[PDB]
């Protein structure tokens, strides 16, 4: 019932391509580690006392997100492929609103 | 004014709806702003005192 | 970095429909220049029915928008029959110049006055690696005072669009040698 | 230990840096490149003070 | 402690980021802008992979 | 040690960097690119110094 | 501790990046965006070395 | 402890760098993007030295 920390995934931690109907990493590595919380991934996540006498019974950690950035393709002048400033946040709030969603 | 209501959006983009879609209604009357009015509230606040 | 940050800063105080004369003018650039340089030889209803008006006039309206408040030499290639020349320099695949037609194109752009019409996109210093160069005569001119510029951007490298409404006074031709070709350098 | 006592720190503000606003035709604003300092100087030449 | 005994550290390549080159409007060849995560997905999407 | 005596720290300044001010047609006022820097060096190359 | 003995620690090179010059717009050398590391793999696959 | 001796500190420059002068598109001088590195092996290249 309390937020540990919000951390924000920094160089180590970026998933550079994620196709739909697949994961990051592939589906035959083992997972990624999300050890730092400050920006230059030189900071390690802390919990005090009481949280971490909390942690040695039943008690879980849960994990929830709340949000995620990434980019899009576009073309630009020539035939290259630009993905750099193209943000998917400027158009979550506009798809999500002239649509019905289906699941 | 191009601006009547003062916000970033002309009188004809927002009349015609030219704008982004998820802005309400609402401020689609040029004499209506779109406007964010966001605030913060705090929920539940823990010590950690570092004896 | 001046000319990339005033270009795009400029970019900015444009009323709408004048950046809609400018990015329809890196569409119709030669039409728009011809048009620009043969608008006024109509009747008047054939003129204010014309659609291009509208963009011209505002065209020329951003350009004059700001005048520059010092002379400065600008640089931009022509044609040889732009100035009555009716024959070819050289080729743009051959390589050398010969004195017989340095002799002759002296002698038929030294004593005219050659009047300029429209718009035309210009540089602010001499070609070099990279730049085209499709005719052998470059013409380096003086622009003087209060002269509109108007400095755009084509996703990679920057123009001043000028307005043509002078006439140009040649001075003295030499024979250049760039990147190993021969041009002609005329002072304007 | 001068502060334990009757001595109060006082507070002098030297300098304030800001930004003014610039539109165009349109409701655009744009308040980076543009710094009150330019022109503190240049307004406090040809003016008179008035309070 | 689970080191100091037969148990080793394994290591996996996750992803791989770098740069292909193109020549620009001179004989320049540019490696700067371009990305090979750009078409990673889109040649994955449109091959058969033979080893 | 020495600074527990008669013995002072003097101040004195070797350099003074800053920028000089452009307008344009109107009044805009540009201080950025401007580097004084540039000139004083040609200024004390070509002129008679009075006090 | 086994450099408080005969044990040596080498040196060795895997790779230098640098520069080369060309002239730009004006007769200026330009030294930034040029970079021999896009050319060390072309060179290398096109030709034959002589030492 | 071998500086508690007659030993001394000496020092050796073993490069400069800085910057040169010219006038951009208007009046106004530049030292910016003009480094003095781009021209000190050609200079070195093509001359007699005398002091
Ligand atoms: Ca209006």
């Amino acid at each position: 019932g309390e937020t540990l920390a919000t951390i924000k995934a920094q160089d180590n931690q970026i998933g550079n391509n994620l196709s739909p109907n697949e994961t990051y990493p592939k589906k035959g590595l083992s997972p990624l580690a999300l050890n730092t919380m400050d920006q230059f991934n030189a900071r390690l996540i802390p919990i005090n006392y009481d949280q971490l006498k909390k942690l040695d019974s039943g008690k879980q950690i849960k994990l929830e997100t709340t949000q995620v950035s990434g980019n899009y393709g576009t073309k630009n002048s020539q035939g290259q492929i630009i993905t750099e400033g193209n943000s998917w946040s400027n158009y979550i709030s506009q798809i999500d609103s002239v649509s019905a969603s289906i699941i | 004014e191009s601006n009547t209501a003062g916000d970033p959006y002309t009188d004809y983009q927002k009349a015609s709806g030219s704008i982004d879609k998820a802005i309400k209604l609402e401020a689609r009357d040029p004499l209506v702003a779109a406007y964010p009015v966001v605030g913060v509230g705090m929920e539940n606040l823990i010590i950690s005192t570092n004896e | 970095q001046w000319e990339k940050k005033e270009a795009e800063r400029v970019e900015k105080n444009l009323d709408t429909l004048e950046k809609e004369a400018l990015e329809l003018y890196k569409k119709d650039s030669e039409q728009i220049s011809n048009y620009s340089q043969t608008r006024q030889y109509f009747y008047d209803y054939q003129i204010e029915s014309n659609p291009r008006e509208k963009e011209y006039k505002n065209l020329r309206n951003a350009i004059s928008k700001n005048k520059i408040d010092k002379p400065i030499n600008v640089y931009y290639f022509e044609s040889p029959e732009k100035f009555a020349f009716n024959k070819e320099i050289r080729t743009e695949n051959q390589n050398e110049i010969s004195l017989e037609k340095f002799n002759e194109l002296k002698e038929t752009i030294q004593d005219k006055l050659f009047k300029q019409d429209g718009f035309k996109d210009v540089s602010l210093y001499e070609p070099g690696n990279g730049d085209e160069k499709p005719t052998p005569l470059l013409i380096h001119l003086k622009l003087p005072k209060n002269t509109g510029m108007l400095p755009y951007i084509n996703s990679n490298d920057v123009k001043t669009l000028i307005e043509q409404d002078y006439s140009i006074k040649i001075d003295k031709i030499v024979r250049i040698v760039i990147e190993g070709k021969q041009y002609i350098k005329a002072e304007a």
